[PDB]
């Protein structure tokens, strides 16, 4: 039983490190978002400057 | 402005109905403007 219990405790942690490779992708996609709108400002303000 | 590179096309889709609609409403109430002038 104490075995079955700690293996069922396992697999229902493991069903949710799915879900932290699901932020993992929402955190790389919003380190995405910041650089190229950062280069986008940039490139905008060196296009007024100009 | 240059699209954002991280913007789902669901999200740019709607705000560009939204903004082609706030769009359409000033179209015809500026033209029904320059209708009244003429």
């Amino acid at each position: 039983q104490r075995i079955m219990d700690n293996s069922q405790k396992l697999g229902k942690l493991m069903d949710v490190v799915v879900k932290l490779n699901s932020q993992q992708n929402a955190l790389n996609q919003c380190i995405d978002v910041v650089r190229d709108q950062q280069a986008l400002l940039e490139r905008s303000l060196n296009a007024l400057d100009s | 402005i240059g699209i954002n590179e991280s913007k789902l096309l669901e999200q740019l889709l709607n705000e560009w109905v939204s903004e082609i609609e706030n769009q359409t409403k000033n179209f015809y109430d500026q033209a029904k403007t320059i209708f009244v002038w003429d």
